[PDB]
């Protein structure tokens, strides 16, 4: 019942856009997709596009999980933002590049009172013109609950390993 | 209402249950914020920094706590039995929030109960998503994991990273992390970013992927003699960091003396479980001991070794826990239906209320 | 032609001038290689590892050097008035290779000269590119640069890396490296490894690009003087009181926000330049740490005291001695290879002799005494 999508053609969507927010999560860490992610980002800045990374307080499986991996891929600190300084900017962005995140974006935290993720503030990725989730499958996250964002008009899935998908997208950007 | 934060009095505690950011938030909620002078010294938070945020400075502990409706601290208050009665400084009927260690320290719970103090033991915070912001176990453990590596690198006489030079190459350090909770994961990350080859082991199945998600290698057997695979790597290890812990129980023994005799000299062990008995029986609290060519390091209170970053995080945990209950109209009502309140309340209004302590 | 290497009896000195890799190479040249008992314990080099590589083991210092045609040490040998008289243990007429100190150590030089001992001073190694494999300043100061960051992080009550967390964001530590030679470059790299935001400065113009390659940001003071700051030797000169002021004002904007300051600036034959005065320390954040690696040459900060950690104005100023010996088990194999690379080219091999070229500037810019003559342009 959900909408699909593949590696192909996510490269120009971001290349054509004025602004993109990258939203990394645990899956990004599992695949070690971070060196490919950073190279995907600065080809964009070489095009004149404005890039950002939105870090949820509990992305990954430990405090600072995304920070160490992003630091290893040499992402500049000035492009990395915490949930409170970045959440309003989704409104003004053409693309939400979600790579290996899920629970961190899940709207049932604001709605659905009787849910396991309720009350945890999330990143408001839906408010971006378009949302791309990279993950291997439709499988759930740490909470073990479905995410409504996967199936609406403004969302497109990219079903592959986070390292493979991003590497492929960089080649399509050239 | 008044809310008070004293200095920490226990030997070696350099943390404090406040920060300038959190002071100005408490004021916004309609609190008068008082802190004991010198309370933030070990956390690099001066009295002037505090006063600029909107707080008042008290000259002594007693005076800070005199009229406080709410009291915040990091470690449990000392009792008369320990030679310093801090419980007696807290106003009758007041609210205390701290790391009580309440399930293993019934004496302090009884002393708070006698003064009709309502005590919230923060270490008993429920493991739900919305309380991760109020969780002092993970905020403090995380920084301890980082420190373990820093302490290991300090005590080691080789560099962490591989270095290729004109005069020859020096190999990387080999690190073995035992136990992959919050501390263990930050230890793997800190060791890896410093250039070490990192191996980790844990009993739990789901940890193997966590280790790899930080670039570590899990010790595998590709049954109950899995110690062969462990020992094969331990014999090649320069730094062993043990983090394995079990609430209200002695820590599991992961490196036996027989295992340390098989390690290379110059190796170091960092035993983060030393206060619960140690994962290595050769470790001694508050000391670096040398046996069989190996330094076994067993510093106490590792989060206080990072006290200047630990303290802001601890005060934010406290604020996040308190904020939803300050509906002013200017009072504090801790709603019983809240699991965060019921999971954490140890005694209330003159009676012990936590079901683990009523008997 | 047999070579012997003693253990270091000097307080704190844990480096040995030998390794299994090197004795295997010395045997090939034609050396019987005796080594004092337990000489590599501080360097984590065992006697059994020496043997297997091809080394006999002497049970004392006098027994190792007794018939040794060549002797390798790390630091200058102690003289009669220092306590034990190691110079006298050495067989007369032998050749001695180490950091003999020299220039600032005249007692040792005349005593070795009295016993016909031909000694070679490795600190005076020419600053030409081919001698980098024989160069002890570089091998040892590289590791001191690493160790500075480790000591800074140890003394600091905060974490280095940025961490976004459920309790809020841990900010990154900001590091300022004063002087970007061999030690300063490794301090930048090691601080960046740990997630710090790294700032750097130096008087030599070519440093700017080296800092940026490591991902640090460089503090240009220029004064037009950075073009003519580096010499034909590659070392710095005295810049002047006016530049120092121009430098101190530029530095201050970052230094107020700086958590760790690592100072490494040296000037040959001169006291170490003052980069952070006590006035500047007073502007720094409480909990800050200064690591002064130039402490044994005067210091880049006047509040530093050798072998101690000083606390003033809520700032820790750290001034450990012999920083490379705090990394002794890495330092030692590298030191022993500096010496091996220096020595190998001048071995005959066929008759097992040692004719040190004389014409090779590596040889002549190093020989402090030869057969009872001091022979050096001091
Ligand atoms: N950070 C902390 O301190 C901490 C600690 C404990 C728990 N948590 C919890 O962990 C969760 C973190 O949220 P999150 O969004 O970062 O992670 P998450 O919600 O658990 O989801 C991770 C996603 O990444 C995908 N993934 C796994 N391997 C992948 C691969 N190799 N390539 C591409 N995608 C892959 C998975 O989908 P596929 O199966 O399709 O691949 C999965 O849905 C929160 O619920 C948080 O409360 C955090
Ligand atoms: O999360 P957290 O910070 O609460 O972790 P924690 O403090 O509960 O413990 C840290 C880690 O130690 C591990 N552990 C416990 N007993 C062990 C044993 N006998 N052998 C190996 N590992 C063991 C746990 O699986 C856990 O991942
Ligand atoms: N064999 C060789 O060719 C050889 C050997 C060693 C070093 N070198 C070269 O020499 C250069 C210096 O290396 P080093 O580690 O010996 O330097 P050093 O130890 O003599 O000094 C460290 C740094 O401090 C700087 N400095 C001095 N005064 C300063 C001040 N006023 N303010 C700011 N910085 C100041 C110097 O410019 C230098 O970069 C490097 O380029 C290195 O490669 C060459």
């Amino acid at each position: 019942s959900v909408k699909a999508g593949s590696a192909e053609d996510a490269a120009f969507i971001m290349k054509n856009a004025s602004k993109v927010i990258i939203v990394p999560g645990y899956g990004m860490a599992v695949a070690q997709a971070q060196h490919a992610l950073r190279e995907m980002a600065d080809v964009l800045k070489k095009e004149g596009v404005e890039v950002s990374y939105a870090i949820h307080p509990v992305a990954g499986r430990m405090p600072g999980h995304m920070n160490v991996l992003l630091a290893e891929a040499n992402v500049p600190y000035d492009e990395v933002f915490e949930l409170e300084e970045i959440n309003s900017s989704f409104q003004t962005a053409d693309v939400a590049f979600v790579i290996g995140a899920n629970d961190v974006t899940n709207p049932a935290a604001k709605t659905d009172p009787s849910s396991p993720i309720y009350g945890m503030p999330i990143l408001d990725v839906e408010k971006a013109g378009t949302v791309l989730f990279i993950k291997r499958s439709m499988a759930s996250g740490y909470a073990g609950v479905e995410n409504e964002l996967f199936f609406r008009n403004n969302t497109m899935m990219l079903f592959g390993d986070a390292k493979k998908m991003t590497e492929q997208i960089v080649q399509a950007m050239n | 209402m008044k809310i008070a934060i004293p200095k920490e009095r226990r030997p070696g505690e350099d943390r404090v249950a406040i920060s300038p950011e959190v002071v100005k938030k408490l004021v916004g909620l309609g609190f008068e914020v008082i802190v004991e002078q010198g309370a933030g010294v070990g956390a690099s938070i001066t009295d002037d920094a505090l006063t600029a945020a909107g707080a008042t400075i008290a000259s002594t502990a007693a005076q800070a706590l005199s009229q406080a409706d709410v009291v915040w601290k990091v470690q449990r208050p000392m009792t008369a039995e320990e030679g310093t009665d801090e419980v007696a400084l807290i106003k009758e009927g007041a609210v205390l929030m701290c790391h009580l260690g309440a399930l293993t320290n019934r004496p302090v719970v009884e002393a708070l109960t006698k003064r009709k103090i309502t005590a919230y033991a923060m270490e008993l915070m429920p493991r739900i998503s919305r309380a991760q912001s109020m969780d002092i176990l993970s905020s403090q453990s995380n920084l301890a994991g980082y420190r373990a590596v820093i302490d290991g690198a300090y005590e080691f006489a080789r560099a962490f990273p591989m270095m290729m030079t004109a005069a020859g190459t020096v190999p990387p350090a080999r690190v073995l992390v035992f136990g992959v909770g919050v501390a263990g994961l930050q230890a793997i990350a800190t060791a890896k970013r410093l250039g070490a080859v990192v191996m980790a082991t844990d009993v739990r199945a789901a940890t193997k992927e966590q280790v790899e998600s930080l670039g570590g290698k899990f010790i595998t057997v590709d049954r109950k003699k899995q110690a062969e695979a462990v020992l094969k790597e331990l014999v090649k290890t320069d730094i062993a960091i043990t983090t394995a812990l079990i609430p209200g129980k002695p820590a599991p023994v992961l490196i036996t003396e027989e295992m340390v005799t098989k390690m290379k000299p110059g190796s170091v062990i960092i035993d983060l479980a030393v206060e619960a008995g140690g994962n290595c029986p050769l470790s001694e609290p508050g000391k670096i001991v040398v046996k069989h060519g190996v330094k076994i390091v067993g510093h106490t209170n590792v989060p206080s070794r990072v006290a200047a970053d630990a303290s802001p995080l601890f005060a934010k945990n406290l604020l996040n826990f308190l904020t939803p209950h300050v509906d002013k109209d200017k009072t504090l009502v801790m709603k019983l239906e809240d699991e965060t309140v019921s999971g954490t309340c140890v005694t209330r209004d003159g009676a012990i209320v936590h079901p683990a302590l009523t008997g």
